[PDB]
């Protein structure tokens, strides 16, 4: 057995002082026991995690102490960085309040990996857990619009369309006073998807049409949006609303590009 | 002088579990209070209390005759208000009524003259609340007969405190008849400042007597006004008139989802609520198949009270004619029991509606 | 023990609800889109913009839909009372 | 102003001092307030001035004679009507329910357990009251778990309700156990968390005390000035005058250990300090020329549809100009309906 090192945390604690000639220290022994081998290497981590959100320690330190422990965990393998992060997780949940910035970045962190491991459902599920609006924090507008699409994507992705909408609907209340352009066409493009995932192609339609003008996207993804709009305005329920976009899209020449414009043209003409 | 704040924050200071050697610490302070001042008022509250946890039952009641001296004009009313409520409050947790009871009459005697009209009013209404908690019908008459010569306006905020606690005792008794009367006493009123619960029984009984009287969009109003008055303060109650504004709505022609306000959509997931979240949703966009399987499944907690199984036959008719008017909009010819299949009823039924 | 200890703490706070609005409850509709009937018709009026329209019980429907639901009835489709506008914009 | 000063009579009447008026005399002069009342012309002016200053009083439990505080409201009800005293009667019912909301939850924390703190909380409401969150503040390691407690409470009983507190205008009481003697002061929350930071150490600077507690710069700058002015906070140079002494962020400022002040309930809380209106009336014509016969809500709706798009007029103006313009005769009122106008040009 090799745990000499873990007497020290606890000794360094219960010291006359905390000062910021001490706060570097730990950076050259972190530094040596994060290039080890096998389980001695976990056991070092875990401990930092226990040691720190105690009261003894004065919340000055400490949250330096913990973003950057937690930087240097994207650097670690995936395998350990998933079983560190639900544990710092746990051991910070009995006092949130004051570590209200931390846990957002830790689970921004866990869920990246997740995804990357293909589990949409846990991935939104992590994402979930941020609180960003009952908290004493005022996150930023941009922020809570691009967190609420990744929930929604990785919702949709899970084939949840009920979930996916909740969320979507709260990004939607954001769009009109948010300044970023591309976080404007981010949110139509999931929101459309919402929408064809819903079965509410003749709205979707409308929106994919509309998408499709749009000169910030590129050509290709231009295309690809009225692809969708054809295959949704062919799909929806027959009648006026639906004739009278049939018509729309026959005008458009890009049409023509698709192997399923023979098709369309023949909706079109009532065949 | 400063040295009646430091005489009265050391005894604090002290935990003091030993008995009778504070008493002698007060009488320096009674000595050192020439004039009227608040530390005096303090200074009887603790030594009352401390008194009361090692029993000595005839000691506080010596000195809560002192104590009325002190809401005359020593202290602001809210002060005097709190201490008052705050001791009456915790010592009914250890039963002991009889120490209560003689406590009340004591009271009354000497507050009828000190503090007259408000302060008078708020205890004989608390005092009428223990009455119902124990359900002793046989003296709160007299309560409310003294109340009965108290107004003869300006004086509506103390008349519908009153006329709440009548509604809420004829309601035990099954007094329909009074109800009405009571509520449409109460209607005249309207530039009272009410608590957000006394303003949740006069509505509560108003949306429920418009219910057996046959109006359904009075009732949907008032059992709107109850819940969101009963959701803001208290607790209990909240999910019974929810419930009754769901029915209030769908026996009212429907239209507009009860639960899309800001005040009910927290409550539509509630466990209690989740049978009546679902039968509107069946209600609205007209379907038999779901809403008669919900009826089967919920035999407890639908056709349990009157008020739901009694105007279970007014739905299930609703519900049936609106589909039949639109199944047979394209029609001009259609056979009767091809109804009797989309209704899911005999051919002799069909023909009566 | 601790050199300066805290023993009481009287604190004010503000309740809001967390959802402000999520459904125009005449049209079924969300709040940000074109109102249902002026949706189908996409031509027009979207310049005019539904914008929504707060009553007194801060209720927060279409303007579209509560000023077409205005023209026979006068009552709130929620709670039944008398309907004022209080705000307008988003 | 002479709304103002009334209101400011109106204030002291019943806000609170040394002698408190027996509630005879007190509706007694309540009432020849409303004697000139009724004189006042302008009603809308009064209500602006009234909503802050007696929100400063029941916040900070500063009012004397709450059952008063009901009555002159209720006077004010039938005065004006209903819509002139709406916002009033939501600021007195918060205080009646997050009264009745502290007894609760003090007797959930007895069953479970309990805080080491006397912890009490107004709970007010959003949308009523003047206060909004201003200063960002971090929240003192001692007063976080006690609020984390307080939320669970405030989730298991109202769902779908979030919690925005108001440090800057929430008070507490702070004991010492290192003085000479056993001392109670009365302090705000960033006095309390400035006060707590000196419990593990001595001396601090003045950019240890802002990185901290993340108060912002004038603020902080002012608590220290009422703090250094409480002589609670010593300087290295005694001499020099506090007032005059310019602060940076590098003094070591140290707790005074021989704190020896003679009184024991020291309190350092002592509080400190056209052009539309033609726009609307030409709309509002527009709109009556165009629709001969409208109602109330139908032209109100009309208004903010045209005229509304470009600065956001409020209702009551708007309702003002539909009153002048009436006097103008403009516009009629047309009998059998409360509102309904007819355009008589
Ligand atoms: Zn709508
Ligand atoms: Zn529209
Ligand atoms: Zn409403």
């Amino acid at each position: 057995m090799a745990a000499a090192v873990r007497q020290d945390l606890a000794q360094l604690m219960n010291s006359s002082g905390s000062h910021k000639d001490l706060a570097g220290k730990y950076r050259q022994i972190l530094e040596k026991a994060i290039q080890l081998s096998g389980a001695e290497q976990l056991e070092a981590l875990k401990a930092f995690v226990e040691a720190m959100v105690n009261e003894n320690v004065s919340l000055v330190i400490s949250r330096q102490l913990l973003t950057d422990f937690c930087t240097h965990l994207p650097n670690l393998p995936d395998s350990t960085a998933k079983e560190i992060y639900h544990f710092t997780l746990e051991k910070i949940q009995p006092r949130v309040i004051s570590f209200e910035e931390q846990v957002a970045s830790i689970r921004q962190h866990l869920a990246s990996i997740y995804e990357k491991e293909e589990d949409w459902r846990n991935a939104a599920q992590v994402l979930v857990g941020i609180p960003l609006e009952t908290g004493q924090k005022q996150y930023n507008v941009d922020y809570k619009l691009e967190t609420y699409l990744k929930i929604a994507r990785l919702y949709l992705e899970d084939d949840d369309p009920v979930q996916a909408e909740a969320y979507i609907n709260r990004a939607s209340l954001l769009q009109n006073e948010s300044t970023n352009e591309q976080l404007q066409i981010h949110y139509k493009v999931c929101y459309a998807r919402v929408l064809d995932y819903r079965r509410k192609f003749i709205e979707a339609a409308q929106r994919y049409n509309e998408l499709s003008y749009k000169t910030i996207v590129h050509e290709s993804e231009r295309l690809e949006a009225l692809k969708h709009a054809l295959h949704c305005t062919i799909l929806a329920s027959a009648g006026q609303q639906r004739s009278r976009m049939l018509a729309t899209l026959f005008k458009d020449e890009r049409c023509q590009q698709l192997a399923a414009y023979g098709i369309l043209e023949k909706m079109y003409l009532d065949r | 002088n400063v040295d009646l704040e430091n005489q009265y924050y050391n005894s604090k200071a002290l935990k003091e579990d030993d008995p009778k050697a504070a008493l002698s610490s007060f009488q320096k302070v009674l000595e050192l209070e020439g004039e009227k001042g608040e530390w005096g008022f303090k200074a009887l509250k603790q030594m009352i209390k401390i008194n009361f946890k090692l029993t000595n039952f005839p000691e506080m009641m010596n000195r809560y005759k002192q104590l009325l001296t002190y809401i005359r004009s020593a202290v602001t009313r809210n002060y005097s208000e709190k201490s008052i409520n705050s001791i009456l409050d915790y010592i009914s947790t250890s039963k002991q009524m009889d120490l209560l009871q003689e406590f009340y009459e004591t009271t009354l005697e000497a507050l009828k003259d000190a503090k007259n009209d408000r302060l008078w009013f708020k205890t004989n209404t608390k005092l009428g609340k223990l009455y119902l908690e124990r359900e002793e019908y046989g003296k709160l008459q007299k309560i409310l007969r003294q109340l009965h010569q108290s107004c003869q306006l300006k004086k509506g905020t103390q008349l519908l405190e009153i006329y709440a606690l009548e509604i809420q005792m004829y309601t035990a008794q099954k007094n329909n008849k009074k109800l009405k009367a009571l509520y449409e006493q109460s209607l005249h009123i309207k530039s009272a400042i009410p608590h957000p619960l006394i303003m949740g029984v006069i509505r509560e009984c108003g949306g429920k007597m418009h219910l057996r009287e046959g109006e359904f969009e009075k009732a949907h109003t008032d059992f709107f006004e109850a819940f969101k008055n009963y959701d803001e303060s208290g607790s209990p109650r909240r999910t019974t008139c929810l419930k009754y504004l769901v029915l209030a709505n769908m026996l009212m022609k429907s239209g507009i989802n009860p639960f899309d306000s800001q005040e009910a959509k927290p409550y539509k997931n509630d466990p209690e609520i989740l049978a009546m979240t679902n039968l509107v949703s069946a209600y609205q966009n007209n379907d038999i198949t779901e809403f008669e399987k919900i009826l089967k499944t919920n035999h407890s907690n639908i056709m349990d009270d009157p008020f739901i199984r009694e105007h279970i036959e007014e739905l299930l008719r609703n519900i049936r004619t609106q589909v039949l008017i639109k199944l047979i909009k394209p029609y001009t010819r259609i056979h009767i029991p091809f109804i009797s299949k989309e209704l899911n009823i005999d051919v002799a039924d069909v023909e009566s509606l | 023990k601790k050199r300066f200890e805290v023993k009481k703490w009287n604190a004010v706070a503000l309740w809001a609800w967390d959802i402000v609005v999520d459904n125009c409850a005449i049209c079924r509709n969300h709040i940000m889109d074109l109102c249902i009937e002026c949706q189908a018709n996409q031509a027009s009026a979207t310049s005019e913009e539904c914008t929504v329209a707060w009553g007194v019980c801060n209720h927060a429907f279409h303007f579209h839909c509560i000023s077409r639901w205005l023209k026979t009835r006068q009552v709130c489709p929620l709670d039944n009372r008398e309907w004022e506008f209080q705000k307008y914009g988003h | 102003k002479s709304p103002e000063l009334l209101a400011r009579y109106c204030d002291s009447l019943l806000k609170k001092s040394s002698k408190n008026p027996e509630e005879a005399e007190l509706e007694d002069t309540l009432n020849q307030v409303m004697v000139v009342f009724k004189y006042i012309e302008d009603k809308d002016v009064f209500q602006k001035f009234y909503a802050k200053m007696l929100a400063k009083r029941l916040v900070h439990q500063n009012s004397a004679s709450d059952d008063a505080e009901a009555s002159m409201i209720s006077k004010l009800k039938q005065a004006c009507g209903f819509e002139y005293t709406s916002k009033l009667q939501r600021m007195f019912q918060d205080i009646g329910v997050s009264k009745d909301l502290n007894e609760q939850f003090k007797k959930h924390l007895t069953n479970s357990e309990p805080l080491d703190l006397d912890f009490s909380i107004q709970v007010l409401s959003s949308g009523s009251w003047p206060f909004q969150q201003s200063c960002t503040f971090a929240l003192p390691s001692e007063l976080e778990r006690s609020y984390q407690r307080f939320t669970a409470f405030y989730a298991s009983r109202h769902s779908g309700r979030k919690l925005t507190w108001l440090y800057q205008l929430s008070k507490g009481e702070l004991v010492t156990n290192c003085f000479k003697n056993r001392y109670t002061l009365q302090a705000s929350t960033f006095q309390m968390a400035i006060l707590l930071q000196y419990n593990t150490e001595d001396a601090y600077t003045v950019q240890q005390l802002t990185d901290s507690t993340q108060i912002k710069m004038d603020i902080l700058a002012q608590v220290l000035q009422i703090l250094l002015k409480s002589k609670l906070l010593v300087l290295e140079d005694e001499n020099a005058n506090v007032d005059e002494v310019e602060l940076k962020p590098d003094t070591l400022i140290k707790l005074y250990l021989g704190y020896k002040n003679k009184k024991l309930r020291v309190n350092i809380n002592v509080p400190m300090k056209e052009d539309r209106k033609l726009l609307i009336q030409a709309a509002i014509v527009r709109i009556m020329k165009m629709r001969k016969v409208l109602k109330h809500q139908q032209l109100l709706g009309e208004v903010l549809t045209q005229l509304s798009s470009r600065f956001k007029p409020r209702v009551p103006v708007i309702k003002k100009c539909i009153d002048i313009l009436i006097e103008k005769e403009y516009l009629e009122r047309v009998d059998g309906e409360k509102d309904t106008y007819s355009y008589l040009a």
